[PDB]
RNA sequence: CCGCUGAAAGCAUCUAAGCGGGAAGCCCGCCCCAAGAUGAGGCCUCCCACGGCGUCAAGCCGGUAAGGACCCGGGAAGACC
RNA sequence: UCGAUGUCGGCUCGUCGCAUCCUGGGGCUGAAGAAGGUCCCAAGGGUUGGGCUGUUCGCCCAUUAAAGCGGCACGCGAGCU
C-alpha cells in the first residue's frame, strides 16, 4: 500500500501552466526493504524500509544483512510502512504516479516549551486597561470547589511540536526519478532536511 | 396529538397496540397516532 | 492459643469450561474458587487455592434481555467521557473480558485481591494456549 | 400439501417441494409432530409464553409450505406519471421522479417480475423476504404525497 | 419513526418468536500519544562461563562481550535533562 | 463558615446538562410547492460583529443556518480588570 521514506528538502512554487502550485520537494529516495513484517509472525503485513547507506561502520548489532540487497543499515534509520507489500526490491518513487494524493507523516518543527497563546491559540489578555502580568497567561484553568480540580485534558503550556503529524491528501504533482524526487502540493511537515514517511491515501 | 402522557381512544377504530412498552395508538386517520411517552 | 497455618502447597490449575453458564452466577463460583474458600487450609492473607482458567468465553449466555442493556461504563477516560460499552460490543470485541469484569468485582479490593485476579486466566475458547494441567472442576 | 416433502429437526422445521428448500426455525417446545402436510401443532401449556407460539408456528409452517407451493405474488402498482419500472438483468430500474433512477437488487431467492411500466410484482420462495422487498421498493417512494405519486400495492387513495 | 412475516384473540398489529430500514448521534473507521497494558506484549538482530566461598553456576563481587554511558563538537532537539 | 467562604459584571479558559436556537432524522399538520407550526429522537459540532448601560438582562444595528436556556461558589480575582 504505496509507502516510501523521504526527506523534505525545501519548497518551491512550480507552475502547472495556469497557476502557481506551491509544492514541496520530498527526496523520496530508493528505500531498500530490510524486513518484510509478515502477518503470520507479527500480524502487521508491514515492511521496514531504509534510507542513505553510507554509514561508515557505525552499523553496530543491527548489522542484519539478511536481505539480498540490505545495503548496510542506514543511520538515516529504519521506519515502517504499515500495510505495504512490495514486489521487487528497493522501492523508489515509481509506485507514486503524478496525480495521486498522499499522506505525509513527519516530525514537526518543535518549538520547545512553547507555552500557551502559542500552543493552543489562546486569546491571552488585554495589553492595556489594567494589569499587565497576564498578557500571555491562560487565565482560568477550571472552576471552584466543584470539581475543584483541573480537567485532565486541559490545554496549557507544553512541549509544542516535535511530534509526528500527518497531512492527509497532498497531491503528488510530479516525480523526478532522474534523481528520485517526489513533489507534493503543499506543506509537508518538518524541517527542510527532516524525515518524512509518505504513505498511500486514506481517501478510499 | 402525538405524544401524551395519557392516551385515550378517541375513535372507534383506534387500536391501542403496544410496541416495546410504549402504549401506542394506531388508526386509519393519522391524527390519532398517540404514543404515551 | 494454637498453631493452624497452611504451607505453600503446589497449586490447583482448575479449568472451567464455560460454554453454558451465565456470568456472575458462574463468576461467584470462580471467585470462591480463586480465593481458597473451598480448601480448609484457608488463611485469608496468603492467596492460596486455585489458579482458575476459565475458557470457552462468548456464548457465555447472559440472563433475560441484556442485548444492549448491561452497560460496561468503567473507563472514565478523563475530561468528558464515561465511555459506555454494552454487552453486545463486549462479547463482540475481545470477549475475553466480561468474565474478567465479572470476577474483578467479586474479588476483594486490596493487593491480595489484585494478586488473586492475576490467577484467573480468561480465554476465548477452547484451546487456551496455556495448559497441560486441568482438574476441570465443573 | 401433497407435493411438499417436509422434515423435522429440533431447532427447525424444513419444508420442500416443487420450488425449493426453506428452513424455518421454531421454539422446540411440546415436541411437536407431523402426520400430513397441514399439521395439528401441539400445546398443552395454557400460559402466554407458549399459547402464542402455538398459532405463530401454525401460520409459519403454512406460509413456508405455501411459499414452496408458490406463495409469491405481491403486486406493486406504480401510479401517476410514467415512473416506469423496467427490468435490466434482475435488478430493476424504476425511474420515479429522481435525478438518480433507482436500481433495486434482489436478495437471493427473489426475482422482480415486471409485466409493464405500470406494474411490477415481486416473487420468491417466502413471505418474509417477499414482503420485505416489496417494502423497500415501496420505500423508494412512500405513495400518498398529495395523491397519485408514488407506488402502491393495492392501497386506498383518500385526499 | 416507518416497516415485512405473524400469533396471543380464526380478523391486525413493527412484536411476544423472528428479521429489515433508519439520525451530524454510538462503536470502528481518520490523525496523535500509547507495553508503568506489573496484562509490563510481539518480531528481527547481536553477545554468552564458572575459575571462585557453603545445605552450590554464588543471593555477592572481580575481570566479560554485544552495547550503553562519561566527555567533547553540535543540532529546525531542547529551560536543565 | 464572621481566629474571614472576597463580592457584581466583563476579559481569559473552558467543561457539562437537554428542557434544542441552528445543523441531522422523523411524526402529524388547518403539509399544493416553498415555507412554516407543533411534537418525538437528537449535544457531535457550533451559537457573530457592533451601539447604549458598570451592567447580567434587555432595547436596537448589520448579518447569520443559529445568533440556545442554564449549571459549574449567580464557573472563573493564590488568573486579571
Ligand atoms: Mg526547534
Ligand atoms: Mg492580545
Ligand atoms: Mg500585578
Ligand atoms: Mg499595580
Ligand atoms: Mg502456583
Ligand atoms: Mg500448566
Ligand atoms: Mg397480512
Ligand atoms: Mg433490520
Ligand atoms: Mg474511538
Ligand atoms: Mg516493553
Ligand atoms: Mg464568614
Ligand atoms: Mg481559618
Ligand atoms: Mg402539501
Ligand atoms: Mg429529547
Ligand atoms: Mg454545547
Ligand atoms: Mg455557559
Ligand atoms: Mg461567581
Ligand atoms: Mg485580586
Ligand atoms: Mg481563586
Ligand atoms: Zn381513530
Amino acid at each position: 500500500m504505496k509507502g516510501i521514506l523521504g526527506v523534505k528538502v525545501g519548497m518551491t512554487r512550480i507552475f502547472r501552466d495556469d497557476r502557481a502550485v506551491p509544492v514541496t520537494v520530498i527526496l523520496a529516495g530508493p528505500c531498500p526493504v530490510v524486513q518484510r513484517r509478515t502477518p503470520e509472525k507479527d500480524g502487521y503485513t508491514a515492511v521496514q524500509l531504509g534510507f542513505l547507506p553510507q554509514n561508515p561502520k557505525r552499523v553496530n548489532r543491527p548489522l542484519k544483512g539478511h536481505f539480498a540487497k540490505a545495503g548496510v543499515e542506514p543511520v538515516r534509520i529504519l521506519r515502517e510502512i504499515r500495510d505495504f507489500n512490495p514486489e521487487g526490491d528497493t522501492v523508489t518513487v515509481e509506485i507514486f504516479k503524478p496525480g495521486e494524493r498522499v499522506d505525509v507523516t513527519g516530525t514537526s518543527k518543535g518549538r520547545g516549551f512553547a507555552g500557551v497563546m502559542k500552543r493552543w491559540n489562546f486569546a491571552g489578555g488585554p495589553d492595556s486597561h489594567g494589569a499587565h502580568k497576564i498578557h500571555r497567561h491562560p487565565g482560568s484553568i477550571g472552576n471552584r470547589k466543584t470539581p475543584g480540580r483541573v480537567y485532565k485534558g486541559k490545554k496549557m503550556a507544553g512541549h509544542y511540536g516535535a511530534e509526528r503529524v500527518t497531512v492527509m491528501n497532498l497531491e503528488v504533482v510530479d516525480v523526478i526519478p532522474e534523481e528520485n524526487l517526489l513533489l507534493v502540493k503543499g506543506a509537508v511537515p518538518g524541517p527542510n532536511g527532516g524525515l518524512v514517511i509518505v504513505r498511500e491515501t486514506k481517501k478510499a | 396529538m402525538k405524544v401524551r402522557a395519557s392516551v385515550k381512544r378517541i375513535c372507534d377504530k383506534c387500536k391501542v397496540i403496544r410496541r416495546h412498552g410504549r402504549v401506542y395508538v394506531i388508526c386509519e386517520n393519522p391524527k390519532h397516532k398517540q404514543r404515551q411517552g | 492459643m494454637k498453631t493452624y497455618v497452611p504451607k505453600q502447597v503446589e497449586p490447583r490449575w482448575v479449568l472451567i469450561d464455560a460454554e453454558g453458564k451465565t456470568l456472575g452466577r458462574l463468576a461467584t463460583k470462580i471467585a470462591t474458587l480463586l480465593r481458597g474458600k473451598h480448601r480448609p487450609d484457608w488463611t485469608p492473607n496468603v492467596a492460596m487455592g486455585d489458579f482458575v482458567v476459565v475458557v470457552n468465553a462468548d456464548k457465555i449466555r447472559v440472563t433475560g434481555k441484556k442485548l444492549e442493556q448491561k452497560i460496561y461504563t468503567r473507563y472514565s477516560g478523563y475530561p468528558g467521557g464515561l465511555k459506555k460499552i454494552p454487552l453486545e460490543k463486549m462479547l463482540a470485541t475481545h470477549p475475553e473480558r466480561v468474565l474478567e469484569h465479572a470476577v474483578k468485582g467479586m474479588l476483594p479490593k486490596g493487593p491480595l485481591g489484585r494478586r488473586l485476579f492475576k490467577r484467573l486466566k480468561v480465554y476465548a475458547g477452547p484451546d487456551h494456549p496455556h495448559q497441560a494441567q486441568r482438574p476441570e472442576k465443573l | 400439501p401433497k407435493g411438499v416433502s417436509v422434515e423435522v429437526a429440533p431447532g427447525r422445521v424444513k419444508v420442500k417441494g416443487p420450488k425449493g428448500e426453506l428452513e424455518v426455525p421454531v421454539s422446540p417446545e411440546m415436541r411437536v409432530v407431523v402426520e400430513e402436510g397441514v399439521v395439528r401443532v401441539e400445546r398443552p401449556s395454557d400460559e402466554r409464553r407458549h399459547k402464542s407460539l402455538h398459532g405463530l408456528t401454525r401460520t409459519l409452517i403454512a406460509n413456508a409450505v405455501k411459499g414452496v407451493s408458490e406463495g409469491y405474488s405481491k403486486e406493486l402498482l406504480i401510479k401517476g406519471i410514467g415512473y416506469r419500472a423496467r427490468l435490466v438483468g434482475r435488478a430493476l430500474e424504476l425511474t420515479v421522479g429522481f435525478s438518480h433512477p433507482v436500481v433495486v437488487e434482489p436478495p437471493e431467492g427473489i426475482t422482480f417480475e415486471v409485466p409493464e411500466p405500470t406494474r411490477v410484482r415481486v416473487s420468491g420462495i417466502d413471505k418474509q423476504k417477499v414482503g420485505q422487498v416489496a417494502a423497500n421498493i415501496r420505500a423508494i417512494r412512500k405513495p400518498s404525497a398529495y395523491h397519485e405519486k408514488g407506488i402502491y400495492y393495492a392501497g386506498e387513495p383518500v385526499r
